This record gives structure tokens, C-alpha cells and sequence, in this order.
RNA sequence: UUAUAUACAACCUCAACUCAUAUGGGACUACCCCCUGAAUUUAAGCAUAUUAAUUAGGGGAGGAAAAGAAACUAACAAGGAUUUUCUUAGUAGCGGCGAGCGAAAAGAAAACAGUUCAGCACUAAGUCACUUUGUCUAUAUGGCAAAUGUGAGAUGCAGUG
RNA sequence: AAAGCAUUGUGAUGGCCCUAGCGGGUGUUGACACAAUGUGAUUUCUGCCCAGUGCUCUGAAUGUCAAAGUGAAGAAAUUC
RNA sequence: AUAUUAGACCUCGGUUUGGUAUCGUCAAUGAAAUACCACUACUCUUAUUGUUUCCUUACUUACUUGAUUAAAUGGAACGU
């Protein structure tokens, strides 16, 4: 399936800049700071699980 | 099983699998009618979880509605009143639109007991719904002992009662605290109550 | 545009391979309506005539639904499964092929679930799996899997990636091929 | 763009790194770096934290240092393979030097001892505030401990202005388990020795001389 | 088959019938559930408030109905579905903080009854409705069996849970 | 009231009006029409005033300036 | 140090031994003393996938509208 719209604009956010602004778009479509730092974490962990197996 | 699959595979409703899929099935199903027979459930894996079988007869058919709050209507010569009573377009209803929704089988379909209802798309204007819906007389409803509860008359129009899981919620129902005064019932039985003035004999 | 879980059917299994698929599965059809039970009625000598376990002699046939084929999967107890493109709405097939790859299970789709319901004697049948590899016809089951193995599980880094869909049809397009008629030919005939 | 006689597109498992026995052509071994990267962190200014990789291993390292001492180094290192310089040959280091043709600041890191902060602040203005080979008490040897060791193979960081630094992390003179035990260490001990620090770091990537940088996951 | 030129099939979505069988509207008003919702009044005026989450309007049932076996309290030495009474209590709160309004836990009673699904390595669709034929004994939308005849059912029926 | 006179809006995905909502009237309409108003047959004329108010103008763009969006500070609420 | 090379080693190149080689790692003299060697930066250039008061053009498949008793629409073809 992949991800919704919000992963991936916020994928992009977390890549390079301001992961406070990954968390307060994060708290803006989830909105709660609970429920947007569970998410901030698994993305950076797909994010960082994926800069393993794209090369081999 | 598939059946555990699908409870997942229906979360991803913003995706791109499963965006373009009820893309396609907003617009099929509103290119016809308001009130619409089904011949599967469209949603087996929600429908199942709700009480439906795949025995004769469960009977599912289609809504829609309309997908806004409610124009309060008075004549456009409008509310007379307080100032507190002028409301008109901003104002909601307190049944919600799947509430809405099986109501308006109930009554068109009074040989046939609503038992519970379920979201398949939406569109701007148009939530809808199925309604998973029994044949209350049939010969396999009643010989069954499962389901058999209500073949019996407290069930006849359940959901033009409260008594389905949607139209339920409208009321208030539930423990403790926060779901205090609707605390006989109702929220009718409870200001009955908390109005109810005993005069007694030995006072 | 169609999103690359769809189309996976319908890249299905083309014709000449999916034909001895199916002169494999009419070995493996699971009941006869007489034939059940009049297996059930060679249990009534066992009553009081045979006295040991003769009349089972352990079967091998496919397992249908979709409900069933999840969980010869998620245990590798299946060896090839069979799926269907014209399912409605497509959920309850969606996660199938590519939990095939991800156990590494061989799987194909076929056309039809009709093909396959009239092979199980019911109306629409959506997926088979295969427990069974019964000796005597492993040969030609042999050269099945590795045929639907190359279009199908080998196949899954751009049926991952690859589907469009996307026609764009069939007086637009007759429109444009107009245009790039003439567009090329004004500097075609730029000479002239 | 990277040799792969270390593998680094095909990403790295333990059980291949065992291969490398007859990874070296070459008879004569020089070093492979330590490569630290402090952004995100400024060392200018009092920002600083101060740890050394531990090494309980020896990866032979290449060099020397000389040393001080004011009735403060070695009561207890003579044998302990050492020199007790009187510690005012250190203007013998400041624009005075060892010899022709070979200077005098040609070593690894110097020694703040107990007695000589005296001579520290301005003092050692063009002689060591000028060159940057001076550490402070925070040099984890001032023969307590580890005074060969830290010769060989336990030394910190004073850092690089462009924050690019090249000291030993280890040689090409390893065994063929050797290259899974100098990180093998660092797996508790500068972890959170990185100050202040949720994970403002990535960049672990250890060059070698005799081969491409081993870049690490 | 499908130059939409011979059939053939099977599904799927939908039709049609004075088809077989059935099911539903309407009544009552005291109580009951779901909705919609005022103003007189009081505030010595009056708009929030009050009246009132009420009169009126609409719909749905039963001899009761609704509720109901915890996404509940408490902060204990802990209690344990629902509903009714007593007390909490005209209290905490809420309010042009004005007029006014206003619950609940605990405690004491009445009564007490508990459970079922969906979703798992149930591990042979192991289920159901018709119809016909034997054949029970209400004037039986019954009882059993046979044909397992035709269908529902693998887009998931039973049992376990 | 009228006939005459004048002004206004409208070329239709429009003007005007109804409608709770769907939807409708004018409309079996189409500027010599439909709709909105003032004056009141003919004759003779209908002066000056756009300061106030109303109406109006692709048009004046930055004095004002909503929610949403965007940026920054903070552990967040949130404040700028 | 390597490069190179013949011999000990290896089937051989190769390793090793020694010779030769560019500033140098070091001197001079300072604000870094720079061999043999890397994790890279700002003016820019590429090449693959990125907030917006972004911007223009184009498409059809949502949706809107008209027309028809839903009859000849879009392409080619010969014959002139």
C-alpha cells in the first residue's frame, strides 16, 4: 500500500529539515503530540530501514 | 486468514491502492438510485463483525444521503422568536448521517428488520452506506437459533428506535460519570426522574 | 492510472500455459455429490464386517476460499496458488500475490473466477491453493511451477513499480495523431 | 566512485570481513584513520566534550611522543618504558626544536602536567596556542593508566577547524578478526559520550590508507 | 466462440410475472423508545438566562419498555452489569455569578443472572433452506427418515471458542 | 389607473422573483423582449448643482485587513 | 614508503630483498611546517525525486450544461 500524502510529506521533512517542523506537521494531522511522536518515530525508522536494502 | 487482511487493508484509505478504488466505486454507485439492493456485501469482512451471515435471508442494500448539517425550515419569513432561536444554517442534527441512513430503509422496507450499517464511500455531497438487513419471517431466520432474537416483536422498527448501533450513539448511553444524566435510560427517563417529585404518605 | 498492486491481473497467465494448469487441477477437484457419501456407505461394512481402518486411505485435493489459502501460506503447507483477476471489490485478493513473495510461495492468476468456481462445483471460487504434489503427476506439475514462477515471482521488483493503466482512448487519441502528423510534416515538407 | 575490495554497495555483514587476510597486497602497513565529523556541534567555542576511543586492543601504531615531569610523572614508570624530562625542555619545542631536519613539534599530543601551569596560557602563545598539538588534563595519560597504550592505540580528539580529523583508529597490520574489534568497544562507551546528543550524528565512516573507507551502518 | 459471421457455455450486474410461498401499512393513549422544539412566564424593564433540553408536531413498540454484564469507580484496609427508592443534596458545580439552577461516587435498601459474536494451526462444509417420498398424530409456518431432488454456501456455513 | 414620456438591469452558466430541500415562475420567453421604477394625453419647455447621501467603475493598489496556509521562539500548550 | 624488478616463496604475474624515483614527512623559521594519505566546501556546473502570496498553456475521466424519438460521430477507403 505505501503511505498517505502526510508520511510522505513529512518523509521529505525528515530527511533534511527541522524535525521539530516533522512534529508539528505531525501534530497537525493527527493532531496530538502522543500520537505524532509514535508516527515521527516510524517514519525515521523506514526512513533508516530503507538506507539499508535500496543498494542491496 | 484473508479476513484478517482486509481489516488492515481498509485502514489505508488514503493511500494510492486504496484511493483509486473508491474512486471507482463513488462513481459507479451514484450513477443510480438514492435506495439500492445489494446482491453480495460489499465490505464482507466489515459486514461479518456486524452481525451478518451469508444464510437466507441477510439482505444488504445501499443509501445514500446528503452530506451536511441541517437548514433548520422555517418559511425563509424565518424563526420567530428570542434571539437565541434565529439559527438557521449552521445548526446540526443530533442524529448523525448513518443514523440517517438506516432510518430511511426501515421505512421503506417495513417487511425486513434493519440490524446494523456500515460507510463504503463519500464524496462532497453524498456519504453511503450499507445496511446489513434481515428477513425476519423467513424460514431460516427463525429456525436458527443465533440470529433469533430478533425475530420477536421489541425488535419490530429497532432502528427507528435508537436500538441499532448507529442510531444508538444519538443518545447518550453509557457508564459512568461523563455518561451521567442519561442515568435511568433515556435522557427523558432521566429528567422524569430528576424532576419526579415524592410527595409521601409518611412525611 | 492504475496503482501497481493493480495491475498485477491482469498480466494472467496467457493461454497456453494456464491450459495445462487446469489438466492438472481436474485431478484435484474435491468432492463428487454420490461419491462422498457412498464412500459413506463403505463405512457401513466397517460396522460390523471389515473391523480396521480400510475405507479413507488419505486424500489429497485443492483448498479454496480465501480464507483458507491465507493460512497455507503463512505456513508454507501450500505449493502453488491460484488466483483470480475479476474479483469485486478487490480486497479480499489484494494482499495475496504479494504475500506468495513474501513466503515465497508460487503463485499465478488465472482468468476467471468462474473458471475456477466450476472446478470446485460452486458459482465463483477466488483463490486454490495446493497442498498436494502426489507423485505420480510431479513431472508435468514440474514444468508448471517454474513457467508461472518466471512472469510471476521473478517478476516482482517491477510488478512492484510498473502499471499504468492509463489509455487514453480512442478519438483523443485519434485527435493528436493528427497532430503529430501534421506538426512532423511542417517540418517534414520544411524543404519543399 | 568505490573500490570494491571492500564491499560498500553490497552493504557489509560481520561474517564477510573475515575475508580480508588476503586483502593486502603490500608488506609495509601504515595507518587507517580515525575520521570524526563534529557538525551541528561547534568546537570554537567552550563546547566541548572530552573522551578517547578505549582501545583494549593494540593494532600496532607507527610513532612517538615525548613527555614531562616534576616529581609528578614517574615515581612508579621506570618500568613503565619512559624518559622523566624535566618538562623545561618545552621551550626546546617552542621555536627552538629537536634538530635540523627533523622538528620539534613532530609527535602526537602533549602533556599538561601538575606543575607547569606556570608556563600554559600565553607562553606557549607561539609555541603551542600557534601549533595545535596541545591537549589539557583531559588527555586521558599522564602515566596513570596507559602511558605506552597511549602511544599505542588510545588517543583523543582536538579538533580540526573544518571539522575533518585524521589520527589512528587502528592499522592495516590487523588479524582477520581485528577489523570487528575496535567498534566492537565503542558499542557502550561513546554512545552517549557525544554531549547533549539524541543522535545528532551519522557520519561513521573509517577511512583506510591501503583501501576504501569502511563505511559503517 | 465474438470479420459482432453458425452455435456453445459458464459466471457476474440487473429485469420481468394475476409464478410458488410468505412479510409490511392502519387503530388506541395512560405508561415506553426515537426525534423536532417554542412562546406566555420570571428576571419587578430586557436581549443571555429562565420557562424547558417542556406544551404542540413527527415516527416506533410492549405488557411493560428502555437499560444492562465496565473503555465504571475510587485513591481505599479498596469496591464491581442494569433499573427503582432513601440519603448524598438544594451539595460540588453552573449563572447578566443576577433571576435562578443543580448532578454523581461511596453508604442503606428492593431485586438479583448471566452471556454471545467477528477475528487464530476448527484441522476433510464437519452447516442451512426448500421440494418430493415414506411416516408420525395438532386439525402441526410441526416429528423423523428417504431422493441427499433443487438451491443458499469457500466473497466463509456449522461445531470449539 | 391610463395613453404618452424617460430612466434601470439583462445576450441565458443571464436579469427578476419563489423554494425547507429538491426544484421552479417569467418561459410555448430572447432586447420592437422580459423585468424594475418615476412621470402622467396633446402643445410648449424641461435652467444650474456630483459638496452631503445612494448607486456605479477591468478599474487605486497597500492605509485597513478574516479564517486557512507559511515562518520563527518554546518541553509543549501556545505566544509573537 | 610505494612503483618497479630479478632471485627465496608461488604454476606464474605477484609477494619479499635491495637498487632507483617527486616535493617532501624535517630544515628555513612562521598565523597553520604540508611525505605516504581521507571523512569533502562555497561561487557554480551537471543529473536523478522538492514549501509556494507559484505561473501559463493543454488534456478528459469526475462534475456542469445544452440537444436528440440518444440516426448516420471519429477515422481511413476506393471512384472523381
Amino acid at each position: 500500500v505505501g503511505h498517505a500524502p502526510y508520511e510522505k510529506r513529512t518523509m521529505e521533512l525528515l530527511k533534511v529539515s527541522k524535525d521539530k517542523r516533522a512534529l508539528k506537521f505531525l501534530k497537525r494531522r493527527l493532531g496530538t503530540h502522543i500520537r505524532a511522536k509514535r508516527k515521527r518515530e516510524e517514519l525515521s525508522n523506514i526512513l533508516t530501514q530503507l538506507r539499508k536494502a535500496q543498494t542491496h | 486468514g484473508a479476513y484478517r487482511y482486509m481489516q488492515e487493508l481498509y485502514r489505508k484509505k488514503q493511500s494510492d491502492v486504496m484511493r483509486y478504488l473508491l474512486r471507482i466505486r463513488v462513481w459507479q454507485y451514484r450513477q443510480l438510485t438514492k435506495l439500492h439492493r445489494s446482491p453480495r456485501p460489499t465490505r464482507p469482512d466489515k459486514a461479518r463483525r456486524l452481525g451478518y451471515r451469508a444464510k437466507q435471508g441477510f439482505v444488504i442494500y445501499r443509501i445514500r444521503v446528503r452530506r451536511g448539517g441541517r437548514k433548520r425550515p422555517v418559511p425563509k419569513g424565518c424563526t420567530y422568536g428570542k434571539p437565541k432561536s434565529h439559527g438557521v444554517n449552521q445548526l446540526k442534527p443530533y442524529r448523525g448521517l448513518q443514523s440517517i441512513a438506516e432510518e430511511r430503509v426501515g421505512r421503506r422496507l417495513g417487511g425486513l428488520r434493519v440490524l446494523n450499517s456500515y460507510w463504503i464511500a463519500q464524496d462532497a455531497s453524498y456519504k453511503y452506506f450499507e445496511v446489513i438487513l434481515i428477513d425476519t419471517h423467513h424460514s431460516a431466520i427463525r429456525r436458527d437459533p443465533k440470529i433469533n432474537w430478533i425475530c420477536k416483536h421489541v425488535h419490530k422498527h429497532r432502528e427507528l428506535r435508537g436500538l441499532t448501533s448507529a442510531g444508538k450513539s444519538s443518545r447518550g448511553i453509557g457508564k459512568g460519570y461523563r455518561y451521567s444524566q442519561t442515568i435511568g435510560g433515556s435522557r427523558r427517563a432521566a429528567w422524569k426522574r430528576k424532576n419526579r417529585e415524592h410527595m409521601h404518605r409518611k412525611r | 492510472k492504475v496503482p501497481p498492486p493493480i495491475h498485477q491481473f491482469s498480466q494472467t497467465l496467457d493461454k497456453t500455459t494456464a491450459v495445462k494448469l487446469f489438466k492438472l487441477l481436474e485431478k484435484y477437484r474435491p468432492e463428487s455429490p454420490l461419491a462422498k457419501k457412498l464412500r459413506l456407505k463403505k463405512i457401513a461394512e466397517a460396522k460390523a464386517k471389515g473391523k480396521d481402518v480400510e475405507p479413507k486411505k488419505k486424500p489429497s485435493y485443492v483448498s479454496a476460499g480465501t480464507n483458507t489459502v491465507t493460512k497455507l501460506i503463512e505456513q508454507k503447507k501450500a505449493q502453488l496458488v491460484v488466483i483470480a483477476h475479476d474479483v469485486d471489490p478487490l480486497e479480499l485478493v489484494l494482499f495475496l500475490p504479494a504475500l506468495c513473495r513474501k513466503m515465497g510461495v508460487p503463485y499465478c492468476i488465472v482468468k476467471g473466477k468462474a473458471r475456477l468456481g466450476r472446478l470446485v462445483r460452486r458459482k465463483t471460487c477466488t483463490t486454490l491453493a495446493l497442498t498436494t504434489v502426489d507423485n505420480n503427476d510431479k513431472a508435468n506439475f514440474g514444468k508448471v511451477l517454474e513457467a508461472v514462477k518466471t512472469n510471476f515471482n521473478e517478476r516482482h521488483e517491477e510488478i512492484r513499480r510498473h502499471w499504468g493503466g492509463g489509455i487514453l482512448g480512442s478519438k483523443s487519441l485519434a485527435r493528436i495523431s493528427k497532430l503529430e502528423r501534421a506538426k512532423a510534416r511542417e517540418l517534414a515538407q520544411k524543404q519543399g | 566512485m568505490a573500490s570494491k575490495v571492500s564491499r560498500d554497495t553490497l552493504y557489509e555483514g560481520v561474517n564477510g570481513l573475515l575475508e580480508a587476510s588476503a586483502k593486502k597486497k603490500r608488506g609495509f602497513l601504515e595507518t587507517v584513520e580515525l575520521q570524526i565529523g563534529l557538525k551541528n556541534y561547534d568546537p570554537q567555542k567552550d563546547k566541548r566534550f572530552s573522551g578517547t576511543v578505549k582501545l583494549k586492543h593494540i593494532p600496532r601504531p607507527k610513532m612517538k611522543v615525548c613527555i614531562l615531569g616534576d616529581q609528578q610523572h614517574c615515581d612508579e614508570a621506570k618500568a613503565n618504558n619512559v624518559d622523566f624530562m624535566d618538562a623545561e625542555a618545552l621551550k626546546k619545542l617552542n621555536k627552538n626544536k629537536k634538530l635540523v631536519k627533523k622538528l620539534a613539534k613532530s609527535y602526537d599530543a602533549f602533556l599538561a602536567s601538575e606543575s607547569l601551569i606556570k608556563q600554559i596560557p600565553r607562553l606557549l602563545g607561539p609555541g603551542l596556542n600557534k601549533a595545535g598539538k596541545f591537549p589539557a588534563l583531559l588527555s586521558h595519560q599522564e602515566s596513570m593508566i596507559g602511558k605506552i597504550e597511549e602511544v599505542k592505540s588510545t588517543i583523543k580528539f582536538q579538533m580540526k577547524k573544518v571539522l575533518c580529523l585524521s589520527v589512528a583508529v587502528g592499522h592495516v597490520g590487523m588479524k582477520s578478526d581485528e577489523l570487528a574489534q575496535n567498534v566492537n568497544l565503542s558499542i557502550n562507551f561513546l554512545v552517549s559520550l557525544l554531549k547533549k546528543n539524541w543522535q545528532n550524528v551519522r557520519s561513521l565512516h573509517v577511512k583506510s590508507s591501503m583501501g576504501p573507507p569502511q563505511r559503517l551502518y
